[PDB]
Formats: structure tokens, sequence, C-alpha cells
């Protein structure tokens, strides 16, 4: 799902799902941690992924609806 | 072990030399979670209803129509078989092979130790052959057969055109078709 | 492996439906698995009931849209609720149900394990599988015509009520056009 | 039926409710048809 | 995959044998009867599976089976409103006028002048009026035929016979192994979101999709025999776009985040309808998206077969101060192997949540023309009331179930269990003198504003002529909730309810929901319920903390859960087991629910409930007489008790003549108790000598030989037969008066 010719909403969305990513924690490996990537990847797999992008779309949706209430998108 | 596919990325572990159509293609190491045999049940049943998808598009496209059909696109063919009624007599077929076959193959590939494979239904009426390279075939022609239905359906709800599917015809597909001259004109 | 020969993409692994041809017609068709929480002579029972049930109503079916009885001046589809009101199908659900009570006995001393195969009353008065060896040939055939009728039977009443016509069940462009015609098609019969 | 699914039934419970039942049947049929009866 | 399925298959034979061995299920009595207590025994020990097995894995086999028997009673207990709605109802002549026809499905049969009893309840027909509010119930999901309610009726028969099969199935097919049932992480997870999230969110498009057209249609004047039939509303996006213009834009704004858009049918402005005087759907709709949304994410919080989620007992055991030394350490342990605690946690859970509901039915209508029908907002009150009081006394019982039986102390050392049970006279010594305080106070007002109404002194009584205790509290939360539109609710159109204040609501005259005004009446019976709370909560926590041992019996624990006594030594030891202290706080809970449905029936029938005429005067049911009548417990024997009975005594002869049989009935149910509550066994065992003496003359002894109840079962019977006395009495009191005025 995409939106309506928004480039701004793209923003905020990629921009949650990164951070949420980066600043994710299982059972205290994290990569803002200074845990390294590969055995992230060899100790979770793609729960790692999937679970950072739907916390990053709950973020971005909270955040993309809190600008578009103010004003912004 | 690096993957055929990706040369930087590792080979999946689940992906060894068997089951046609393996490219050593995982990137998400989703053999890991989702079950083989089920995903090439859902691959092959995706492959199967992308190529007549397809096939029957283009041919509603092309002008092919059964008598008393709604003579109309195959963009707006749903809508007009919606509203003809007729368009749920198909569900029963589909709710006949699906349910009866689908369900408890399902089931066998979760939960029976020795069962089919994926796309083995076994139907094989005439007796062409189920060879290594026909299955081959069979997922090349339905993995080309699911992109294209995707850009098919994409590009006609743009467009709402002819059968190339883009806004100008096959002069968009054939640069040459388009005057030359302003090519020519930097030579 | 032993896969079924009637689906064979999946096995035989129902094996609540038990050893290969216990029962006439075993092809292995349990695709949906009710034997798996059913009795299978219990699940017999009911399709040969079925099976009778719907030979006779089939055959009733087409006759009352041919003859009735003087007095039964109804037609095939109003029959019901007149003859309800009339009082004939209370005699019919008071003798059937009489005959059922029986039949209820019969099915309680046959799970129980008496001797009964089920489907089996005795009812053989003429003698036509008084030979053994033609008793296992016309079980299947008794079995084919009640699934057979079953289907007809449905497709019976269905046609009769959606089109609204008499033994033919079909439209009106289906009798009085031409279904066999080469010429372009219109839009519409 | 069976041997012991009857004698399930001729338990003290079930034959009271079962009795009770049709007394009750009974007496209730009577004032269907000879309602009012004060004298005999 | 630590998550798994674990099944055993054909565990138990399902025969008619144990059918016909009665008492099979314990060791004692399947020796026989000799005497008339085997089957009271045989009764009381049916469902006590911690007594018959010692094992966990059978005992919770056949807890699951027992459940899945119990959906399906509850199932055909739907199946019976929607069927008898289907064909013995008046639903269709209630829909053409919500108004002036009463409800009623339930017709009975002439055979000796009980036909006295269809009364005529309008639109041609002749039946009992219904009070459940099933008729409104399913006018909010707009089922306006009567094809739609037999054929849910014939579904709920359907789906009773398949939790039928169910039960048989998993108790003698693939009952499943104890691993299975101690996935709480797991049940926790799939309830969370499978049952609360994806039930609000189905019922939230079911709302959306076919009750808002259908009720928008009923409003706008449109009788229900023109409306479009629901399959044909639901996938028409040209008629609900004619009727919400926002489904021309389909579910595109809904992927891209413009939520905005579809603000046409998915509201916040609060307030009631006009039309109807109940809840905008709008707001129920979004309301149901709301929960649907934040059970989904909270069900995503546990740990399962991947790698993330919680551990309970993690968090449990990082939970830990200075003062409560290991914390909750142990309790996922207590949580995990016993049952009883479970029940402790989820039946006082479930009362407070009917009484929750119960509060919040009345204030906020959520059915459409269910403000207007009083006898339906009483009744929905007053059960929910006491279903709420009935289960969180069965919370305290099951706590003492636990201490008696599952309780372990090197399994709880020093823990929050062990820091409770180690100053249990403390708790126990304040909430005493709590009790008592709030007695003396909140009763001697009343005896004192009696005293001085009786010597002809209103100056010097506690009133608001007088001496007044204005409840400045809740005036003061009431005027904050009243400003909450546009201050602290900003997108907000109406108040959350008009309780609050407000404007009054009206349809066709009656009053749907009014500003309710506090004044010392209101604080005195405020302060009489908290009063009554504190001492029911003192009877079943000492019966919890005391459970195991006291200063007097220090081996309460090895007596068991429920006994008669200790012996007349130590100068009396009757009733010290915990089921005694549930018997006495049943009692409690009694006098609480029965003083708060009197104070909400007063209080409505005197300042909310009435008519309107032109020039809005206001002309309630009791005249406004709560104010002053309710300061002096005279005033409420008067006015409230005599003035109110007159409908239940004199509907003799009329259609409401059953209500006064039950009320004499129950007030006979209700002395009768007393028989027992009084009484002792060797009184009646002596008696019974007697009478056997006779029997032993003319042969007549029974071999089962006749036995005097013992003292739990006569305790039991005497509780059981009051409760249900005092229930009915005020069930006939409440309906009779309720639906002649
Ligand atoms: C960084 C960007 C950003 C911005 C600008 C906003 C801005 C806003 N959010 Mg928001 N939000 C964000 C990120 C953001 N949020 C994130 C990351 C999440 C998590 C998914 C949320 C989740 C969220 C929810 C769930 C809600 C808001 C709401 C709101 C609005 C009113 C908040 C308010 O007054 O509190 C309210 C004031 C209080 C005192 C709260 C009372 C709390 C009691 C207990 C209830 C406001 C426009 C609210 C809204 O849309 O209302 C119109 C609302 O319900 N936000
Ligand atoms: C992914 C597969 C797929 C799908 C979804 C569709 C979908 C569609 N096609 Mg289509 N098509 C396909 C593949 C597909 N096609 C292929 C591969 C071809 C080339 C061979 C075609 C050629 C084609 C033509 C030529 C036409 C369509 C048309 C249509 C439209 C209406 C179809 C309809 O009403 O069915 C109705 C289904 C039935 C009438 C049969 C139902 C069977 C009945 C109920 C009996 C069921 C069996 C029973 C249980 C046992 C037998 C009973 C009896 C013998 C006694 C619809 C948009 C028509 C249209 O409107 O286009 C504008 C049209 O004219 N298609
Ligand atoms: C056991 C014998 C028996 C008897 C006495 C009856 C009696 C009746 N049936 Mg009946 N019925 C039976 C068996 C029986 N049924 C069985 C086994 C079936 C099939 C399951 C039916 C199916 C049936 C239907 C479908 C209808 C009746 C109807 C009737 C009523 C006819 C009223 C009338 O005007 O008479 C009509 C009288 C005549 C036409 C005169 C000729 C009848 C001759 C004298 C009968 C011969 C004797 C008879 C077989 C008794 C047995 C003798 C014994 C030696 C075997 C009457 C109450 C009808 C009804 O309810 O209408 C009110 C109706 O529509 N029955
Ligand atoms: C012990 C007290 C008592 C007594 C003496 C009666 C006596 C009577 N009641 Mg009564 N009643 C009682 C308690 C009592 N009831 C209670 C507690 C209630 C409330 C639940 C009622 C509610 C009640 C109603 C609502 C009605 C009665 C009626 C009657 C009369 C019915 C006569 C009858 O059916 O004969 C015929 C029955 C028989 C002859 C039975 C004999 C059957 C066997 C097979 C005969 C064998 C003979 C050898 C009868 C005078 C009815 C009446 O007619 O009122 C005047 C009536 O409508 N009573
Ligand atoms: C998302 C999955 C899911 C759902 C919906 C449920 C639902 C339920 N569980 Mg359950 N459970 C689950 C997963 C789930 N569980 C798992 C994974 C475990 C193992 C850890 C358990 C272990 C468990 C135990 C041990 C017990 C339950 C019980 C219950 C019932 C609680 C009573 C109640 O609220 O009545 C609400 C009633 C209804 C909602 C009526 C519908 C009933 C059906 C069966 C619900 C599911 C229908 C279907 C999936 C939806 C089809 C949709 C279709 C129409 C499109 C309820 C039916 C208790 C019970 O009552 O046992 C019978 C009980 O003792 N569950
Ligand atoms: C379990 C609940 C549920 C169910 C079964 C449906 C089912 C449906 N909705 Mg829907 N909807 C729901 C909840 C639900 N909705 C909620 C909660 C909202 C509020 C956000 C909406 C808002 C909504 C709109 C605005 C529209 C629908 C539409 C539809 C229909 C076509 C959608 C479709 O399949 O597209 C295919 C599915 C995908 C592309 C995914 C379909 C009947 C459309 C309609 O009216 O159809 C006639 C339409 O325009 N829905
Ligand atoms: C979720 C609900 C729930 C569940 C599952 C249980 C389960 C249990 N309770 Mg329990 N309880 C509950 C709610 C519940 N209770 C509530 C709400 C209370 C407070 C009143 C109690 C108070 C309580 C006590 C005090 C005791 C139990 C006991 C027990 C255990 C054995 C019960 C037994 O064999 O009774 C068998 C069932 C019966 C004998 C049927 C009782 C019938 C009642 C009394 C009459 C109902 C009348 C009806 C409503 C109206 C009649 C109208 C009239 C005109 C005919 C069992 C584990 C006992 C035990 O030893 O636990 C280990 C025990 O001593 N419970
Ligand atoms: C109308 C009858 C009645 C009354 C007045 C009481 C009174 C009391 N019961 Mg109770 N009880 C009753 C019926 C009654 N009960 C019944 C029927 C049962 C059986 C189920 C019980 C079972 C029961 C239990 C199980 C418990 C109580 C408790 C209590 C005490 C609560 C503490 C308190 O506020 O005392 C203050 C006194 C009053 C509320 C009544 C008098 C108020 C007057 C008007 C004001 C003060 C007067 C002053 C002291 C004296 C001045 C006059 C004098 C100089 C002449 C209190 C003494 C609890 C208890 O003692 O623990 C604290 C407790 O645990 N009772
Ligand atoms: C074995 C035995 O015994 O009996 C047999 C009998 C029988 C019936 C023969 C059997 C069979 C097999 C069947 C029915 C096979 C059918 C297979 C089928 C129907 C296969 C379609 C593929 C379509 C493709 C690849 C489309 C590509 C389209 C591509 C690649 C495009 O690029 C299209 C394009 O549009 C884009 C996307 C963008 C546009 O701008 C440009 C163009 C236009 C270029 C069974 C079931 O096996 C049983
Ligand atoms: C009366 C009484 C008895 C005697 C009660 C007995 C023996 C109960 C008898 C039970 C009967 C047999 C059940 C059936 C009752 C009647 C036969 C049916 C009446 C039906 C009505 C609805 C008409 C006690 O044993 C007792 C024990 C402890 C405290 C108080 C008491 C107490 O008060």
């Amino acid at each position: 799902p995409i939106p309506q010719f928004n480039p701004a909403k793209a923003f905020i969305m990629m921009f949650s799902n990164i951070l949420i990513i980066c600043t994710m924690s299982i059972q205290g490996k994290s990569l803002a941690r200074g845990t390294p990537h590969d055995e992230m990847v060899e100790s979770f797999g793609i729960t790692w992924l999937l679970a950072g992008t739907s916390l990053g779309h709950i973020v971005g949706a909270g955040a993309i609806l809190g600008c578009t209430a103010a004003g912004f998108l | 072990a690096k993957s055929k596919a990706i040369p930087f990325l590792d080979a999946p572990p689940a992906l060894d030399g068997t089951m046609a159509g393996d490219k050593g293609f995982d990137p998400l190491l989703l053999s890991n979670v989702v079950p083989i045999q089920w995903a090439r049940e859902a691959e092959l049943k995706h492959a199967r209803i992308c190529m007549l998808a397809v096939v029957g598009w283009v041919t509603v496209d092309l002008g092919f129509t059964v008598p008393y059909a709604p003579q109309v696109s195959s963009l707006a063919a749903h809508d007009a078989a919606v509203d003809k009624g007729v368009f749920l007599g198909l569900l029963i077929p589909i709710a006949l092979v699906e349910v009866l076959a689908g369900i408890p193959k399902c089931f066998q590939i979760m939960n029976e130790p020795d069962a089919s494979p994926g796309g083995d239904y076994k139907f094989d009426p005439l007796g062409i052959g189920a060879s290594a390279e026909m299955q081959e075939k069979e997922i090349s022609n339905g993995r080309l057969a699911m992109l294209a239905f995707s850009g098919i359906v994409t590009q006609a709800a743009l467009t709402q055109g002819p059968f190339p599917y883009t806004y100008n015809g096959v002069e968009d597909l054939v640069p040459p078709m388009q005057s030359v001259q302003g090519a020519l004109s930097i030579l | 492996a032993a896969a079924a020969p009637a689906t064979e993409e999946a096995e035989e692994a129902e094996e609540s439906l038990g050893p290969v041809g216990a029962l006439v017609g075993d092809v292995g068709f349990d695709p949906l698995g009710f034997t798996e929480i059913l009795p299978l002579a219990w699940l017999r029972e009911a399709e040969i009931k079925h099976c009778r049930t719907a030979m006779l109503a089939t055959f009733g079916f087409a006759f009352t849209d041919f003859w009735h009885f003087p007095g039964f001046d109804y037609t095939t589809l109003e029959a019901h609720d007149a003859v309800i009101a009339q009082g004939g199908m209370s005699q019919l659900l008071l003798w059937i149900g009489l005959l059922e009570v029986f039949s209820a006995i019969s099915i309680d001393q046959m799970l129980r394990g008496s001797g009964r195969e089920p489907g089996d009353y005795g009812f053989d008065p003429l003698g036509f599988a008084s030979d053994p060896a033609k008793k296992a040939d016309l079980q299947m055939k008794e079995l084919a015509n009640g699934r057979l009728a079953m289907f007809a039977f449905g497709g019976f009443v269905t046609q009769s009520v959606l089109t609204g016509n008499t033994f033919p069940y079909l439209f009106d462009y289906q009798t009085a056009g031409d279904i066999v015609a080469i010429a372009a098609q219109g839009a519409s019969p | 039926m069976s041997k012991d699914l009857l004698k399930y039934l001729s338990t003290a419970p079930v034959l009271l409710t079962a009795w009770m039942s049709l007394t009750a049947g009974m007496i209730i049929e009577i004032q269907r048809f000879f309602p009012d009866s004060l004298s005999f | 995959s630590k998550v798994r399925v674990i099944v055993d298959k054909d565990p138990v034979a399902t025969s008619f044998e144990k059918w016909a061995q009665p008492g099979h299920f314990s060791r004692t009595l399947a020796k026989g009867p000799k005497t008339t207590t085997w089957i009271w025994n045989l009764h009381a020990d049916a469902h006590d599976f911690d007594s018959q097995t010692s094992s966990l894995e059978d005992i919770s086999r056949k807890i699951f089976s027992a459940h899945f028997g119990q959906l399906a009673i509850i199932f055909l207990w739907v199946s019976q409103a929607y069927f008898h709605g289907a064909r013995f109802s008046n639903y269709s002549a209630w829909l053409l006028n919500p108004t002036s026809i009463k409800p009623s499905a339930q017709v009975v049969w002439p055979v000796v002048g009980q036909e006295i009893l269809n009364g005529d309840v309008g639109g041609g027909f002749s039946g009992v009026q219904i009070t459940s509010g099933v008729f409104q119930m399913w006018r909010a999901s707009g089922i306006t035929n009567e094809t739609e309610l037999y054929w849910t009726a014939m579904g709920g028969l359907m789906m009773s016979a398949l939790m039928v099969f169910a039960g048989w199935f998993h108790y003698h097919k693939a009952a499943p192994k104890l691993e299975w049932f101690q996935n709480v992480e797991s049940m926790m997870n799939h309830h969370l979101a499978g049952l609360l999230g994806l039930g609000c969110l189905s019922w939230s498009g079911h709302q959306i999709h076919i009750s808002l057209p259908i009720n928008k249609l009923l409003d706008a004047g449109v009788a229900p025999q023109e409306i479009p039939l629901p399959h044909e509303l639901l996938f028409n996006q040209d008629l609900m776009a004619q009727l919400y213009p926002s489904f021309k834009k389909g579910l595109l704004p809904f992927f891209t985040l413009n939520w905005g858009e579809y603000s046409d049918f998915l509201t916040f402005k609060g307030g009631l309808n006009p039309i109807t005087g109940s809840l905008w759907l709008s707001d129920t709709a979004h309301h149901h998206l709301a929960l649907a949304v934040l059970f989904i994410f909270a069900g995503h919080m546990y740990r399962t077969n991947w790698g993330i989620g919680h551990s309970m007992k993690e968090i449990l055991e990082a939970h830990k101060g200075p003062l409560t030394g290991e914390g909750h350490k142990g309790l996922y342990e207590i949580l995990t192997t016993s049952w009883h605690a479970q029940l402790a946690i989820n039946l006082a859970m479930m009362g407070s949540l009917s009484i929750i509901v119960a509060h919040h039915m009345y204030a906020m209508p959520p059915y459409p023309y269910i403000a207007v029908d009083y006898p339906t907002q009483l009744s929905l009150f007053t059960h929910h009331m006491w279903i709420g009081g009935f289960c969180v006394c069965g919370a305290a019982a099951h706590g003492a179930i636990f201490m008696v039986r599952d309780y372990s102390p090197v399994q709880s050392y020093n823990n929050l269990l062990d820091r409770v049970l180690r100053h249990r006279d403390a708790i126990i010594s304040h909430l005493n003198w709590v009790c008592i305080f709030l007695g003396t106070h909140s009763f001697g007002l009343y005896i004192h504003n009696d005293t001085m109404r009786a010597l002809g002194r209103p100056q010097d009584m506690f009133s608001d002529k007088a001496i007044q205790l204005q409840p400045i509290f809740a005036k003061w939360v009431q005027s904050l909730h009243t400003l909450a539109p546009g201050n602290t609710a900003p997108n907000s159109l109406a108040t959350a309810s008009y309780a609050f204040g407000g404007d009054v609501v009206a349809v066709n005259g009656k009053i749907a929901m009014m500003p309710i005004q506090l004044g010392t009446a209101d604080f005195l019976v405020h302060h009489i319920h908290a009063f009554t709370i504190h001492v029911t909560v003192l009877i079943l926590l000492k019966g919890v903390l005391f459970a195991r041992s006291s200063r007097l019996i220090p081996d309460k624990a090895n007596l068991g859960f429920r006994f008669p006594c200790d012996g007349p030594g130590r100068g009396g030891t009757c009733q010290v087991s915990a089921w005694d202290h549930i018997f006495l706080g049943l009692f409690w809970m009694y006098n609480c629910i029965s003083v708060v449905i009197f104070h909400f029936s007063w209080k409505m029938q005197s300042d909310v409930w009435g008519t309107i005429s032109e020039k809005g005067k206001i002309t309630h049911i009791t005249g406004g007489n709560f104010a002053n009548s309710a300061l002096t417990i005279n005033g409420w024997l008067r006015d409230f008790l005599w003035s109110q009975a007159s409908q239940v005594i004199q509907s003799y002869g009329s259609a409401l003549s059953a209500y006064g049989i039950i009320f004499l009935g129950a007030h006979f149910i209700w002395a009768f108790s007393l028989m027992f509550l009084f009484s002792g066994r060797g009184y009646w065992q002596e008696l019974i000598e007697s009478v056997v003496w006779a029997h032993n003359k003319l042969k007549l002894a029974p071999a089962i030989q006749p036995r005097a109840l013992s003292i739990t079962q006569g305790r039991a019977v005497g509780l059981a037969h009051y409760l249900l006395g005092g229930i009915g009495t005020t069930w006939s009191f409440f309906l009779a008066r309720i639906i002649s005025v």
C-alpha cells in the first residue's frame, strides 16, 4: 500500500520503519546497542524484519495521522 | 557456499538441487519459516491461476466472446458479468476443485509424512509425462505469467485502452516507430 | 503407501475408511474425513437410506408431474401443503415413523454389533440376490442408482421451482427454440 | 437402548421426573377437557 | 517450536456404563448408599474434579469439555430468544411503532384460566411483556425482517450441536495434554487478538455495512418492508454512497492513511441520537474499530515459537521492592498449576465487569428506543448488578479454595502471598475499623434524621434546608465532564452522557436521558453503598486469609475447605471454615445489591424518568420526592416500598397477576429459608427418629436410612432459599411497578 501521490507521506513511513528497525531490541540484541547485523540475521531471521516493519508501520501511521491533523501532508 | 542467484548472499540451506525451479534465489530465508512443500503448493497454484488469467484477459480483450456474454473489455468484464448475475456460477467448479482437492492436500502436506509434492495432483489424463524438464518449463512459464498478469492489470487500469496496455500502443514498445528524425538530427 | 483410488494426490491415510473393499464401491472417496469422527456403519446406513429415499422421491416427483389420483387435483410443487391441509401427510408421517422407529432399534442393535451389515433389512421377497455371487453386484447397482437419484431429485426440485415447468424442467428457449443452432446468436436467449 | 442405558433410565431422578411429567400431563389434559369443576 | 499441539488419542471410551453407576467419580460414594446423605454428597461433589483425580491433566480435560457443554447451553439460550422473536412475537408491529407497542415474545397456553396473562401489548397481539431488550438489540443490528430471526435461531441450534460434538470429541477422542493448557502466553495472545480484536473488527464490519444504512433509513421514516435487504446493501457502493458519500472513494483512503475521508460513517460526535434516544451507531462502529486495533495490537506481546514477545515469568519476577521482599516471584507457577486461582481472578473481573455494564448501559443507552423503555432499563441494571455480586462472591470462594488446597509454603516463601498471610490481623483489624466507622456514620445520619423529623425538629436534620452534606467532589467531576467537549475533548460535539449535565433528551414525550442532580441524599446513599461493599469485603477477605489457620484453630487447613465446625470447644467453634465465611458474605452481597438497585429505581423514577409537554414542562414518575424523602428510613419505607407496592398488590385480575403471585410466593420462600437458617441438625434428627418409629411399626423403613441434612447442607439450603425469595420479591415488585407506570 502506497500514498496517493504524496512523497512526504512516503518519507515518514520509511523513516519510521528504519528508525524502529535500528532501535529494536529482542533479548537484549539490537543494532543500536552495538550488536552486529549478520548474527541478528542468524538468531532471528525474517522475524526481525517482520516485527520491525510492523512496529514501524504502527509508528508511521501514528506520525502520519498526527501530522495530517496538525497540517503538512 | 554462496547462492547462485545472489553471488554475495549465502546459499539458503533448504534448497539443495532438487525441486525444479531451483535457481538458488531465496532472500529473506523464507524456506526456514514456511514449509517448502506448502510454499511449492502456493507457488504452483498462483502460477496456474495467473496463466489462465493472462490467457483469459488477452482473449477477451482481442474480441473473443461466447454467446450472450456482455461484449466489453476485460477491464469491465468483471462488473458486467456480476451485473448479469452469472459470475457467481463460476464459484461452484472452483469450490468443488479447491475444497475437495486443496483442503485434504494442504492438510496432508502439513501432517502426513509421505505425501504428494506441491503441484503434484497426478492429473495427467493424456499422458504427456511429468519429466524434470517439463516441471522447469511449467514453473518458468508460471513465474513469467505471474509477473505478466501483474503488469497487465496495472497497465490496463492506468490506460483504459487496447491490447498493448501502453499509452501509445506498440509504438511505445518500439521507439524506432516514433519520429526517427530527431534521432537522425544528432548524426 | 496406499493412495486413495479416487483422489490419489491424497493417501488412504483416512484409515477410518478401513480396509480396501470392505464396502462395495469403496474407491477411497473421503476428502473431508467424516469417517474420522463418525462410525463407518452409521454413515453407510445413512447413505443407503438416502439412496432409497431419493430413488422413490425422483420417481414420485416425475409421476406426480404426469398423473395423480382423483381428488388429488394438485400440482407437484403444491401437493405438499395441500395434502398437509388435507391430512394425508400426517398418515405418511405416522406410518413411516413407525417403520423408522423399528429401523432405529435396528441401528442401535447394529452399532452395538449384533450381526447387521448397514442397509440390510433382509427385504428380498422376489429373491433377486439369493445367489451369493450376485449379491455383491446388485449392491453396487443399488448404490450407483441411489447416488444418481439423489442428484436427480435435487435437480428436479431446483429446476422445477427455478423455471416453473413440468417433467423436462427446462426453460422456454431450450424447448421452443434451437439449442444446436450454429448461426450468429443474439444477446438474450 | 442397551442393558445399561435402561438401568440409567431406571434411576430415581429420571423416573421421578418422567412420572411427575406424566401426572402433570394427565391432570392438565383433564383440566383441558373437564374445566372449572368445583363439585363432583 | 516450543508452543505445539500434543494430544492423546481415545483416552476414555464412550459408554453408557458409568451412567448406571452413580457416584463413580469419587472413592467414597462409589460403594453405594447406606443413608440419605450419599445423595446430597453425590450432588455436592459432582463438579469437584480436584477431589476426584490427583492428575492435573485429567482435571484440565474435564474442565475443557465442561466449558464446551456450557457454551452449547448458552447457544441454545440465544437460539430461544431468536426463535421466540421469529415465531411468537410482535416484532414487526413493534418495528412499525417502537413507542406505543409494548414488546412481547412469550405466549401462554389457555388451560386453567391463565390466558388472562396474555395482555394487550398492542399491535393486535396478546402475550407477556418482555423486558429483556432483545427487540432493541435486533433493531440495532438491522433485523427488520422475521426470516432473519428464524435463521439466526437455526444457526444457534447448529452451533449448539457443534459445541456438544466438540465437548464429546475433546474428552473421548482427542484430549490435549497438560503441556497444551500451560501455554498461557500463546492462549493470551490468541484470545487478545483472535477472540477480542477479530470479534470487534467483524462486528464493526457488520455495523458499517448493515446496521448503519438500515438504521439510517429507519430513522429517515422508511417502513421496514421497503428497506433494501442487507445482501443488497453489502455489495452496492452506489447505494451506500447515496447514504454515506464516502464509499465513492472506496478502500483507497484506508490504505493511503487518509482516514479523515471516512468521517461520514466513523464519527466522534457523542451524545445521543435525537430520533431514537440512543448512541449514534457511527460512534459505535468507530468505537469497535478502535477496540479492534487496540486488542490486535495488544495480542502481540507474549512470547511464542518465535523469538519476539514477552515471558510472563520474567515480568512478574522483576517487580519487587523493599517493603514487599521477593515481590511477585512464584505467582506464575501458582497461576499455571492451579485452576482455582484463575477462577478467583476471573470471577472477580467478570463480576466487576457486569457491574460496570450495569452502570454504563443506563446513562448511555446503546440500543434505539431502549431509553424510553423504562422496564428494559430497570431490568438490565438490576440483572447485571445481581450477576456481578454473585460472581464477586464466587471469586472469594475460589480464592479460599486455592488457599486451602493448592497453597504450598515452599513455593511461596517470602513472596507477596506469604507477606499478606504474615500480617493478616492488621488487614482484618483496619478493615473492621473502617466498616464500623462507615456504618456508624452513614447509618446514624439516617437514624438522626429519623429522630429529628419524629421530634418535630426538621431544622436540625442533615438535609439541604439544614446542615448540608454536599458531594462537592462528584459535582466537580460532573462539571468537568460537562465542559469536556471542545476543551478536553476538542473533536467532540456533545458530552459522553447527559447524566453529567447538559440538555434533556426526549423521544416522543418520554424522557430518554436528563441530567442527574446530586444532593445530600445522594451523598448519604453513596456512603451506604461504600459501607456495605466494605463489610462484604471484610467477611470475604477474612475468609480467604484465615482459610488455612487462625489463633482459634491452628490446623484449620487439615479440616478442609468446607466443614461445619471443630466442636463446642474453645467456647464454641461454629462456622470457622472459609465456606461459612462465603455463606455469611453472600447475605451482605444481597444487602448491598438490594440497596444499590433500590437507590437506582427511586432516583431514576424521581429525577430522570417522566414526560415532557409544551414549553418544556417536566413531570417525573414520582414527582421529584427523592431529595427530601430519601433522608430518613421512614421516608424510604413510606415513599418507596409502601408507595410503589401498590402496583404489585393491585395486579390481581389483570395481565400482571403473575407478578403478584410471584410476590407472595417469594415472600413464602424467603420466610421458609429461616427454618433452615435458625434451626439445627440434632432436633431434626430426633424428629426423624420419631417418624422412623412409625415407619418401622408399619414395616415401611427404607433401606437407605433417612437422615437430617448435614450442617453445611442446612446452611446452604437456607442461604439458597433466602437468596431466591429475596431476588424473587424484588424482581416481581420492580417488574409489576415499572410495567404499570
Ligand atoms: C483465472 C481464470 C479466469 C477467470 C477468473 C476468468 C473470468 C472471466 N471470464 Mg474468462 N477465460 C479464461 C480464464 C479466466 N476467466 C481463459 C483461460 C479463457 C480462454 C479459454 C477465457 C475465456 C473467456 C471468454 C471467451 C469469456 C470469458 C468471460 C469471463 C467473465 C465471466 C465468466 C463467467 O460468467 O463465468 C460463468 C461460468 C459459467 C457459466 C460456468 C459455471 C458452471 C455451472 C454453474 C455448472 C457447474 C458444474 C456442475 C456442478 C456440474 C455440471 C452440471 C451440468 C452439466 C448438469 C469473467 C470476468 C466471458 C465474459 O463475460 O467476457 C466479457 C466471455 O465471454 N472468459
Ligand atoms: C393400516 C391401514 C390403514 C387405515 C385404516 C388408514 C386410514 C386412513 N388413511 Mg391411510 N395409509 C396407510 C394405512 C392406513 N390408513 C398406509 C400404510 C399408508 C402409506 C404410508 C397410508 C397413506 C395414506 C394417505 C397418503 C392418505 C391416507 C388417508 C387415510 C384416511 C382416509 C379417510 C377416508 O375418507 O377414507 C377413504 C376411503 C376409501 C377411499 C375407501 C377405500 C379404502 C379401503 C376400504 C381400504 C382397505 C382396507 C385397509 C387397507 C385396512 C387394512 C385391512 C387389513 C386386512 C390389511 C383414513 C384415516 C387419507 C387422509 O388422511 O385423508 C383424510 C390420505 O390422503 N392414508
Ligand atoms: C484465535 C484463536 C482462538 C479463538 C477465537 C478462541 C476462542 C475461545 N477459546 Mg480458545 N484457545 C486458543 C485459541 C483461540 N481460542 C489457543 C491457541 C489455545 C491453546 C493455548 C486455546 C485454549 C483454550 C482453552 C483451554 C479454553 C479456550 C476457550 C475459548 C472460548 C472462550 C469462551 C468465550 O469467550 O466464548 C465466546 C464464544 C464464541 C466466540 C462463539 C464462537 C465459538 C467458536 C469455536 C470460535 C471460533 C470460530 C471460528 C474460528 C471463526 C470463524 C469465522 C467465520 C464465521 C468467517 C472461546 C470460544 C475456553 C472454552 O470455553 O472452551 C470451550 C477454554 O476453556 N481456549
Ligand atoms: C465460573 C463459575 C463457577 C464455577 C465453574 C464453579 C465451580 C465450582 N465451585 Mg463455585 N461458586 C461460584 C461460581 C462458580 N463455581 C459462585 C458465583 C459462587 C458464589 C455463590 C460459588 C460458591 C461456591 C462454594 C461456596 C463452593 C463452590 C464449589 C465449587 C466446586 C464444586 C461445585 C459443585 O460440585 O457443585 C455442583 C452443582 C450443584 C450442586 C448445583 C447447585 C444448584 C444451585 C445451588 C441452585 C440454583 C437454583 C437456580 C439458579 C434457580 C432455581 C429456581 C427454582 C424455582 C427451581 C467447583 C470447582 C464447592 C467446592 O467444594 O469447591 C471445591 C463449594 O463449597 N463454589
Ligand atoms: C438490621 C440488622 C443488623 C444490624 C444493625 C447489623 C449491624 C452490624 N453488623 Mg450485621 N448482620 C445482620 C444484621 C444486622 N447487622 C444479619 C442478618 C447477619 C446475618 C448474615 C449479619 C452478619 C454480620 C457479619 C457476618 C458481620 C456483621 C457486622 C456488623 C457490624 C458492622 C460494623 C458497624 O458499622 O457497626 C456500627 C453499628 C451499626 C451500623 C448499627 C447501629 C448504628 C447506630 C444507629 C449508630 C450508632 C449507635 C451507637 C453505637 C449507640 C448509641 C445508642 C446507645 C447509647 C443506646 C454492625 C454491628 C460486621 C462486623 O461486626 O464487623 C465490623 C461483620 O463482620 N454482621
Ligand atoms: C498432461 C495431460 O495428460 O493432460 C493435460 C491437458 C491440458 C489441458 C493440456 C493441460 C494443460 C496445460 C494448460 C491448460 C496449460 C496452459 C498454460 C497457459 C495458459 C500458459 C500461459 C502463459 C502465459 C504467459 C507466459 C504470458 C506471458 C506474457 C508476457 C511475458 C508479457 O510480457 C505480456 C505483456 O503484457 C505485458 C506483461 C506488458 C505489455 O505492455 C506487453 C506484453 C503484452 C508483451 C493439463 C492440465 O496439464 C492436463
Ligand atoms: C427442616 C430441616 C431439616 C430436615 C430436612 C430434610 C430431611 C429435607 C428433606 C428433603 C426432601 C425429601 C426433598 C423433597 C421435598 C419434598 C418431598 C417435595 C416438595 C415439593 C414442593 C415443591 C411442593 C434438616 O435436616 C436441617 C439440617 C440443618 C439445619 C436445618 C435443617 C432444617 O431446617
